[PDB]
Parts: C-alpha cells; structure tokens; sequence
C-alpha cells in the first residue's frame, strides 16, 4: 500500500465528500415536508375557507350550505389530514436523521 | 389527477429518503477502511512494533 | 372496453355495501359536526 | 369553440350554486352594512 | 429556495423554545432593571 | 384585464423576492471560506504552528 500516513490524510478528505452528501440529501428532505406543509395550509385555508362559506352559512341559519360547505370541507380537511398525516411521518424522519447526523 | 399527483409527491419524497440511504450506505466504508484496516490493521501492524 | 373496464374494479378497492355505510357515516359524522359547531358559537 | 370554451370552465372555479348564495350573502352583506351606516349617522 | 433557506437553520443556532425563555429573561432582566433604577432616583 | 394584471403585480414582487434569494443563496458561499476554509483550515494550519 500506499504511505499510510498519507492514505490517513487522503482517505479522511475522502470522507468529508459523504457526510455534505448525507448532509445535502437531509436537507433535501426538509424541503418535501415543509412544502406539504404549505399545501396542507393551502389545504386548510381552502377548508377554511369552505367553513368560512359555512361560517357565512352559520350566520341567518343558511344550515344546507353550511353542510353543503362543511360536507365539501371534509373531503378538503380529509386531504388535509392526508397531508397532515404525510406531514407527521415526515417529522419524525427528519429528526431521526438530524440526530443521525449529529451523531455521525 | 387528484392519484396522479399524489404519487409525484410521494416519488421526491421518496427520492429525498434514497439520497439519504446512498449517503447513508457510504459511510459504512468509512469504518472499515478507518477501523478494521486503519485502527486494526494498519494501526496493530504499527503497534505490534 | 367492457372487459378492460372491468379489469380496473379489481384491481382497485371495489364498490361495497360499507362503502355507502362509511359515507352515511362520514356524512353522518360532519352532520354531527355541524351541528355541534352550530351550539358552539349560541353558548 | 364549443370544445375550446368548455376546456375553460374546468380548469377554472366552475359556476356552482353556492355562488349565488355567496352573492345574495355579499350583496345583503352590504346591504346589511348599508342600513348599518344608515343608522350610524342618524343616532 | 426552500432548500436553501433549510440548510442555513441548521449550521447557525436553530430558534428554540429555550430563546423565548430567553429572551423573556433578558426582557424580564431588564423590567427588572428598568423597575430596579426608577426607585435608585426616588430614594 | 383584472386577472392579467394581478398577475403582472405580483410577478414583479416574486422577481423582488427571488432577487433577495439570489443574494441569500451567495452568502452561504461567504461563511463556507471565511470560516471554513479561513477560519478552521488556515486557521488551524497556523493555530497548530
């Protein structure tokens, strides 16, 4: 082999280029959780806005359009929690890693 | 579309989480190059001197 | 079409009697859900 | 024109009778704002 | 962008529960302070 | 005429904010030499003289 002093300094530079690897691809990862997060928001905020149109509803008794909005909202809050429920597993695979890395 | 769009999310995703296994694979090299021939192999031939 | 039609209901979660049970349900639940918000704003 | 113009209303908020009831909401929203500033200035 | 802005909060200090505590320490500290020095000119 | 104009409004402020971004993204590049590089490998090749 090689001076193995020299292979200690060489191989060890070798190593920093997989930890900014790991590092990058953690980060990366941040990025689809919090982007859902937004359509989550995004989500809600429709759904809020729909029992917003049932909150309007709420108001002079219009009832129907608050389930019509309500009922619409479900499907909308369904999806919210989908994104929620996706949002959720997502955070704990960040700080695992994180942990991970730290650790690494 | 409402599937079809789903799945494109779920895909970087589930992309981001493999770019994080090929880093994650790697290192295992580290270890053995850094431990078994560097701090037992390289490190006991040394030390047995 | 008839055939390829049907090749997709199998595959995919098929049409049954609880579906329109957890619809009810689900219906049901948001009804029940609506009108509890209804008395949560007159409280 | 007839396939090009109903390529539009999908893609976009599509006409829904909730509309109208948001629009006889706003419209006596302000209507009933309008009465509101009425009063306003006679008390 | 989102990438971007993620990787600057883990090399830096992330924001914590403890800061707030903090910072309504070092706020506190200084009502303190501020309350500590009005009665200074009093006496 | 309403919609197009929203969205040449807002299409001057997005350009506004990614301008601010293309001037964050480079800072990262600041602290990488000037820390890293200066401030922990000259740094410590001096510091270790």
């Amino acid at each position: 082999q090689e001076a193995p002093e020299d292979l200690l300094e060489r191989l060890l530079g070798e190593m920093e280029l997989e930890l900014i690897e790991l590092r990058r691809a953690l980060a990366q990862t941040i990025a689809t959780f919090k982007s859902t997060e937004r359509q989550r928001d995004a989500q809600q905020l429709i759904a809020q806005r729909w029992y917003e149109k049932a909150q309007a509803a709420l108001d002079r008794g219009n009832e129907q359009l608050a389930r019509e909005a309500l009922g619409q909202r479900q499907s909308y809050q369904s999806h919210t929690e989908a994104l929620g429920k996706s949002l959720g597993e997502q955070r704990a695979l960040v700080e695992q890693v994180r942990g991970q890395l730290q650790k690494l | 579309e409402r599937k079809y769009l789903e799945l494109k999310s779920q895909k970087n995703l589930y992309l981001a989480r493999l770019k994080s296994a090929i880093a994650a694979q790697k290192i295992e090299e580290i270890a053995g190059n850094l431990d078994n021939a560097s701090a037992s192999s390289l490190f006991e031939r040394i030390e047995t001197k | 079409i008839l055939e390829l039609e049907a090749e997709r209901e199998l595959l995919n979660p098929p049409p049954s009697p609880l579906d329109k049970k957890f619809e009810q349900w689900e219906e049901q639940q948001a009804v029940e859900a609506t009108l509890a918000a209804m008395k949560a704003r007159r409280s």
